[PDB]
């Protein structure tokens, strides 16, 4: 659900995007654990005040270029289950009929 | 006699019950540790210790008395 | 860890009192 290297899927608006975790957050310690681990928050890494004092998590998206590496708190990152896949495909098909009645 | 746990089913469908009595609630195997016919009884882990005991003085008393 | 203590102890009272 959420552990370093797991699978994620965390909101993006009106749909999800999924992704792999890479830090974990300690709000208590001030302190993300990487894996390539105890390391104070780094000179170029940093979390938005709202996720600074959160359980925040270094994530990549898949299908997305290693650039697009984000900081997402447990607000928007969901536990990866059935029901995570069951509603990501819920609102891409959502995301569908928007596109069809912009279309049609 | 056979006995079988139940399989596993989408968490969309899975219908969690937990009972009142914590003492004596005869449920199958399908326990969690802590269409409505797969619910899956939390156990409150201290009621395996109790049921496990009485159980035990019972399976005594067939043989004590 | 009282309860069961205490439930014990008057189970087995009633237990040696039933085997006398």
């Amino acid at each position: 659900e959420f552990a370093l290297g797991g699978r994620c899927l965390a909101f993006h608006g009106p749909l999800m995007y999924e992704a792999k975790i890479l830090k974990i957050w300690d709000p208590s310690s001030k302190m993300y654990t990487s894996i390539p681990k105890p390391q104070k928050l780094g000179e170029d890494e940093s979390i938005p005040e709202e996720i600074i004092n959160g359980k925040c998590f270094f994530i990549h998206y898949q299908g997305w270029k290693s650039s697009w590496d984000e900081w997402v708190g447990y607000d928007r990152i969901r536990a990866y289950n059935e029901e995570n896949i069951a509603m990501k495909k819920r609102l891409a098909n959502e995301a569908k009929e928007a596109k069809k009645s912009l279309l049609e | 006699k056979v006995w079988k746990k139940q399989r596993l089913i989408n968490k969309k469908n899975q219908l969690y019950y937990e009972p009142l009595q914590k003492i004596g609630y005869q449920n199958n195997g399908n326990i969690q540790i802590i269409n409505q016919d797969f619910k899956i009884t939390q156990i409150d882990e201290n009621s395996i210790k109790y049921d496990f005991f009485d159980k035990i003085y019972k399976s005594k008393m067939v043989q004590k008395r």
